[PDB]
């Protein structure tokens, strides 16, 4: 696999037309805010395509 | 770091009108002379297409330098 | 079941709240595959298998 390329998996709503987005901010599935780590339903929000 | 452009080009009112739709972020601006008051003049201004800037972001605050 | 003889359960005419899966933080791990887990709840089939 080839790791480098990468898709944002989860996001809080649908990107505008052109709208770009860097961030790596944790995605909140759960019922708790994530506090900026790891978890369940505390997921990183890209992942590749490998 | 990170400048996707550049460029060099109380009498005086400066307008500008700043518009973020789809593609990219849309600048508009007029002059106009005014008497010496503290409210905007009444006499009818309108304001011409500058620039459409490469920022892709989303704005929320800005600021005047004096 | 012992994974050489595995059990298939199926799931028909029945409303299926996966959030009941999802959000139970007892499980060692959760994923999914061309769903993400808070649109599962808006999904319709005709039949699933466990």
């Amino acid at each position: 696999g080839n790791y480098n390329y990468l898709y944002r998996l989860f996001r809080k709503s649908n990107l505008k037309p052109f709208e770009r987005d860097i961030s790596t901010e944790i995605y909140q599935a759960g019922s708790t805010p994530c506090n900026g780590v790891k978890g369940f339903n505390c997921y990183f929000p890209l992942q590749s395509y490998g | 770091n990170n400048c996707t452009f550049e460029y060099v080009s109380f009498k005086n009112l400066r307008e500008f009108v700043f518009k973020n739709i789809d593609g990219y972020f849309k600048i508009y601006s007029k002059h106009t002379p005014i008497n010496l008051v503290r409210g905007l003049p009444q006499g009818f201004s309108a304001l011409e297409p500058l620039v459409d800037l490469p920022i892709g972001i989303n704005i929320t605050r800005f600021q005047t330098l004096l | 079941a012992s994974v050489y003889a595995w059990n298939r359960k199926r799931i028909s005419n029945c409303v299926a709240d996966y959030s009941v899966l999802y959000n139970s933080a007892s499980f060692s791990t959760f994923k999914c595959y061309g769903v993400s887990p808070t649109k599962l709840n808006d999904l319709c089939f005709t039949n699933v298998y466990a």
